[PDB]
RNA sequence: CCCGGCGAGGGGAGUGAAAAAGAACCUGAAACCGUGUACGUACAAGCAGUGGGAGCACGCUUAGGCGUGUGACUGCGUACC
RNA sequence: UGUAACGGGGCUAAACCAUGCACCGAAGCUGCGGCAGCGACGCUUAUGCGUUGUUGGGUAGGGGAGCGUUCUGUAAGCCUGCGAAGGUGUGCUGUGAGGCAUGCUGGAGGUAUCAGAAGUGCGAAUGCUGACAUAAGUAACGAUAAAGCGGGUGAAAAGCCC
C-alpha cells in the first residue's frame, strides 16, 4: 500500500515554522533555514538558563557592594562579617533590601560590623 | 511588615497579605501551612536574625494551587556529530498565600 | 563579477527607494480658456497664454 | 538545454 | 519574585565638580568611570544609564608619575595611507588637554550606545571657569 | 462605499505599473485623472482607464458626486507571467518572461 | 520502465549532476528502486496447532454460553422468509448455523441473509467461529467436529 | 445596463444551495510579490538569536497585575551537512 | 597595512618577593522540586513505594521501548450535510516523536480499540519534476546606408498609406 507523505510534512515543516516566528529574514519564512534557526535558538535557551543564575548573581553582588560602600564597608568585609554573626540571608534578598529599604540594610551593616569588628 | 524566610531551598521577601509562588509542597490545596523557619522580620522597627532563625517568629500561609509552570523545550545538540535530543520540562509549584506575620 | 549570495527583500527595497515618480503640480489654469496645461506648453485645444496659436 | 557546450579550457599550471 | 530594574526615564542624576589639580591620571579617571557608570549607586542596573554627571576642571594640572609625562605615547591612526600619528603626554597637555582626561575615562567605560551615552555625562574643562552653575554641581571630594 | 474596479492581466509588468500607482494612492479623483494624464509613462495610460472605469461604476451602480470621491485604495499585484524562449549566443537558450499584472483601484467617498 | 539506456548527457564538464539512465529511481517517471512482485503470503501452520486452536476456540465459545447445540435443525421451504421468523424466534441475530448434512433446502434459504452463514461440518474455519456472535450446531455436527478435531 | 478601442478586462443585474463554483472554473498549501494597522529604526558595527528589560499599541478583569505584538539598551553568542 | 611583544585603559603599585585574612569564581558540590535505569530489600506480590543506594556527556556501534502514515480484519458497527477529509488560526496537554478540544474555509466522506502488512517519516546526493525569486528594471533591442515634413486612416501615428 503506497504511502503518500504530503500531509505529514505539512505538520513537521509548520511545527518548525511556528516556533521560528519572529525571526529576521528567511528564518521565519524558509523551512530549511528556520530549522537551523530553531535548533540554535534551543541551544541558546539551554545555555542562558545556566548563565541566568550567574548573570543575576553578579547583579546582586554589585547592588550589595554599591550600597554597602555607601554605608561605609566593602563587600568582602560585609560578607565575612555576615558569616561571623551566623546570618543565613542570601545575596538575592539582601540586594533586594538595599534598593527598597536602606534602613534595615543599614542595621544589617551594623550586624556585619558588630560580629566582624 | 515584610519578612524573609526559607521555603524550598531559597529565601523569600514577602509582604503580609500577598500571593506567592514557591516549590511544591506535600500539602492539600485548602490547607494552611505555617513556616516557622523565618529569617528576617521588618516593620517600621526591624528585628532580623543574629543566630539562625530568630527566636520566636512565624509566617502563617495557606496553599492556593499545585500547578505546573510553562513548558521548557530543551535541545541538547552537537553540531557535526549527528546528535540532537529534545525534551520538555514543566516545573511544579505551590501558590501559597500569606495571612499573617507574627513577631 | 557575479553575486556571492543573493540579496534580500530589504536591500532591494532600499535601492528602489529612489525610483519614486515625481508629481507635476504646476498645472496652469489658462487665461482665456480656463483649461489645464503644463507651464509653457500649449493647451489641448491649442490656446497658449490665452492666445490661440495652433489654428488646428 | 539539449546542447551543453564544452567548458572553457583551464589556465595551464602544468 | 522579580529583582529590581531601574528605569531610564525616572532617575534623578546629580551633578559634581572634581578639580583635577595635582592628581594621578588613571587613579582619578577610574573613579570618574565608576561614578559615571553608576556602580556606586544602590539601584545599579547594568544596562540602565544610572550615573551622575561630572565636571572635570583644571585638566591641565593632572599629573603622571615616573616619566610618563615625556614618554606616554598617545598613538592613533587616521584610517589612511600610512598616517599613523604619535604624540606624547607633553604635547597632548599643551595642545588640547581635554583629550587626556577624556581618553583616560573613555577607555574605562564600555562601548556601544550605552557606554557612549554615559560617556556624554562627563564635562572636562581645562580652565576653572565653567558655566554649568545653573545645574548645582556639589563638590565630589575625591 | 466600496465600488472597486480592476483590470486583470495587465500586460505591462507589476514593478512598472506600481510606480504609477504610488502617485494617486490617497487623493481625490479630480487630481488623479489629470496627474495620470500628464505623467509621461505607459502605465499611466493603462491605469487612467481603470480609474476612469471606477468613476463610472461609482456613479452608475451606486451614489454619484464625483467631487467627493477619494481614491482610498489602489494596489497592483502581479499576474501570471508568460514563458517565451530567447535564443542567445553559443547555442544556449534563455527564458524571457512576458510578465503581466493585476491593477485594482478602489474609489470611495468616505 | 519503457525507456532507453543512452546516458542523458556527458559524464564530465556539464554543470548538472552525473546521471546514467533516465530509468533511475530518483528521477521522475522512471523508478521504484525496490519494486514488489506478485508473491505468496500463504504461511504454514502445524496441523496440531490448527486443530488445537479450533479446540481452544470451541472451548471459549462454550464457556461464554455462545455456542448453541440443537438437534436436527433445517428449514422446510427454500424461502428466506422462513428463516427470518425462525431466527427471530430463537433470538439469533448473527449466527453460524453449522450442520453436518448440507442440502438445497437450508443453504438456499440463507444465501441472501447477511448475518447468517450456513457451513458444512467439514468446512468450519477459525475466523468464522470468532467472527460470528452466536454459533448454533446440529448434534450431528458436534458429532463430526468431535471426530475431526480429535 | 455602464466605463473601455461595435476591445481585453471590469462593476451592477440575473441563474444557482454557493459565481471568494464564471469556463484562467471543486479543495487552493508553500516559496514569491503587495496594501492596510500596531510597534522598532536614520551616532550606530558582526550566524541576527538568546537571557534581562524600558517604553509604546491593543484586548482584560480587577481596579493591580495579567494576555498579545514590537523591542530601545545590556551579558553571552563564528550557520547546518 | 596601524600602536600592535599587559587584551585595553591605565599603573610607581594595579609590578615582583614572604606572610595571613576575606571575597568573586563552573553545567563541580550541597539545599529544594522532578524523571529514568540498575541492584538490593522491608514489605508490596502482573504495583506504588514510608524505603535505601549508587547511577544517567557521548561519534562509529550494540541493546530496550515508543509515536505517526496508507491499506485489510473488528466495521453493513460508529462519527457526518444541525457539516467528514483537506486547509488555516487559537487554546490545552504529554518526557519525546505527537495527541485533544474547537473558531473560520471547504463541501462528502472519515474511522475507535486490539490485531496484520508496508512503495512507512527527507534538508542535504554538482538529486529529478514543476513553480517562484536573485542580480534587475540591469546588459541588450542583431551592421555607424539616414533620415525630414505635410496630408490620411485611427480611440491611439517616429515606424502603416499617399
Amino acid at each position: 500500500a503506497r504511502v503518500k507523505r504530503g500531509v505529514i510534512a505539512r505538520a513537521r515543516h509548520k511545527k518548525i515554522l511556528k516556533q521560528a516566528k519572529g525571526y529576521y529574514g528567511a528564518r521565519s519564512r524558509v523551512y530549511r533555514v528556520a530549522f537551523q534557526a530553531v535548533i540554535k535558538a534551543g541551544q541558546y535557551a539551554y545555555r542562558d538558563r545556566r548563565q541566568r543564575k550567574r548573570q543575576f548573581r553578579q547583579l546582586w553582588i554589585a547592588r550589595i557592594n554599591a550600597a554597602a560602600r555607601q554605608n561605609g564597608i566593602s563587600y568582602s568585609k560585609f560578607i565575612n562579617g555576615l558569616k561571623k554573626a551566623s546570618v543565613e540571608i542570601d545575596r538575592k534578598i539582601l540586594a533586594d533590601i538595599a534598593v527598597f529599604d536602606k534602613v534595615a540594610f543599614t542595621a544589617l551593616v551594623e550586624k556585619a560590623k558588630a560580629a566582624l569588628a | 511588615m515584610y519578612a524573609v524566610f526559607q521555603s524550598g531551598g531559597k529565601q523569600h521577601r514577602v509582604s503580609e497579605g500577598q500571593t506567592v509562588r514557591l516549590e511544591k509542597l506535600d500539602i492539600a490545596t485548602g490547607e494552611t501551612v505555617e513556616f516557622a523557619e523565618v529569617l528576617m522580620i521588618a516593620n517600621g522597627e526591624e528585628v532580623k536574625i543574629g543566630v539562625p532563625f530568630v527566636d520566636g517568629g512565624v509566617i502563617k500561609a495557606e496553599v492556593v494551587a499545585h500547578g505546573r509552570g510553562e513548558k521548557v523545550k530543551i535541545v541538547k545538540f552537537r553540531r557535526r556529530k549527528h546528535y540532537r535530543k529534545q525534551q520538555g520540562h514543566r516545573q511544579w509549584f505551590t501558590d501559597v498565600k500569606i495571612t499573617g506575620i507574627s513577631a | 563579477a557575479v553575486q556571492q549570495n543573493k540579496p534580500t527583500r530589504s536591500k532591494r527595497g532600499m535601492r528602489r527607494s529612489h525610483d519614486a515618480l515625481t508629481a507635476v503640480t504646476s498645472l496652469s489654469v489658462d487665461k482665456t480658456s480656463g483649461e489645464k496645461h503644463l507651464r509653457h506648453h500649449i493647451t489641448a485645444d491649442g490656446y497658449y497664454r490665452g492666445r490661440k496659436v495652433i489654428a488646428k | 538545454p539539449v546542447y551543453i557546450p564544452r567548458p572553457r579550457p583551464p589556465h595551464p599550471r602544468l | 519574585m522579580k529583582t529590581f530594574t531601574a528605569k531610564p526615564e525616572t532617575v534623578k542624576r546629580d551633578w559634581y565638580v572634581v578639580d583635577a589639580t595635582g592628581k594621578t591620571l588613571g587613579r582619578l579617571a577610574t573613579e570618574l568611570a565608576r561614578r559615571l557608570r553608576g556602580k556606586h549607586k544602590a539601584e545599579y542596573t547594568p544596562h540602565v544609564d544610572t550615573g551622575d554627571y561630572i565636571i572635570v576642571l583644571n585638566a591641565d594640572k593632572v599629573a603622571v608619575t615616573g616619566n610618563k609625562r615625556t614618554d606616554k605615547v598617545y598613538y592613533h591612526h587616521t584610517g589612511h595611507i600610512g598616517g599613523i600619528k604619535q604624540a606624547t603626554f607633553e604635547e597632548m597637555i599643551a595642545r588640547r588637554p581635554e583629550r587626556v582626561i577624556e581618553i583616560a575615562v573613555k577607555g574605562m567605560l564600555p562601548k556601544g550606545p550605552l557606554g557612549r551615552a554615559m560617556f556624554r555625562k562627563l564635562k572636562v574643562y581645562a580652565g576653572n571657569e565653567h558655566n554649568h552653575a545653573a545645574q548645582q554641581p556639589q563638590v565630589l571630594d575625591i | 462605499m466600496e465600488t472597486i474596479a480592476k483590470h486583470r492581466h495587465a500586460r505591462s509588468s507589476a514593478q512598472k505599473v506600481r510606480l504609477v500607482a504610488d502617485l494617486i494612492r490617497g487623493k481625490k479623483v479630480s487630481q488623479a485623472l489629470d496627474i495620470l494624464t500628464y505623467t509621461n509613462k505607459k502605465a499611466a495610460v493603462l491605469v487612467k482607464k481603470v480609474l476612469e472605469s471606477a468613476i463610472a461604476n461609482a456613479e452608475h451602480n451606486d451614489g454619484a458626486d464625483i467631487d467627493d470621491l477619494k481614491v482610498t485604495k489602489i494596489f497592483v499585484d502581479e499576474g501570471p507571467s508568460m514563458k517565451r524562449i530567447m535564443p542567445r549566443a553559443k547555442g544556449r537558450a534563455d527564458r524571457i518572461l512576458k510578465r503581466t499584472s493585476h491593477i485594482t483601484v478602489v474609489v470611495s467617498d468616505r | 520502465v519503457t525507456g532507453s539506456g543512452k546516458k542523458p548527457w556527458r559524464q564530465k564538464g556539464t554543470g548538472r549532476a552525473r546521471s546514467g539512465s533516465i530509468k533511475s529511481p530518483i528521477w521522475r517517471s522512471g523508478g521504484v528502486t525496490f519494486a514488489a512482485r506478485p508473491q505468496d503470503h500463504s504461511q504454514k501452520v502445524n496441523k496440531k496447532m490448527y486443530r488445537g486452536a479450533l479446540k481452544s476456540i470451541l472451548s471459549e465459545l462454550v464457556r461464554q454460553d455462545r455456542l448453541i447445540v440443537v438437534e436436527k435443525f433445517s428449514v422446510e421451504a427454500p424461502k428466506t422468509k422462513l428463516l427470518a421468523q425462525k431466527l427471530k424466534d430463537m433470538a439469533l441475530e448473527d449466527v453460524l448455523i453449522i450442520t453436518g448434512e448440507l442440502d438445497e433446502n437450508l443453504f438456499l434459504a440463507a444465501r441472501n441473509l447477511h448475518k447468517v452463514d450456513v457451513r458444512d461440518a467439514t468446512g468450519i474455519d477459525p475466523v468464522s467461529l470468532i467472527a460470528f456472535d452466536k454459533v448454533v450446531m446440529t448434534a450431528d455436527a458436534v458429532k463430526q467436529v468431535e471426530e475431526m478435531l480429535a
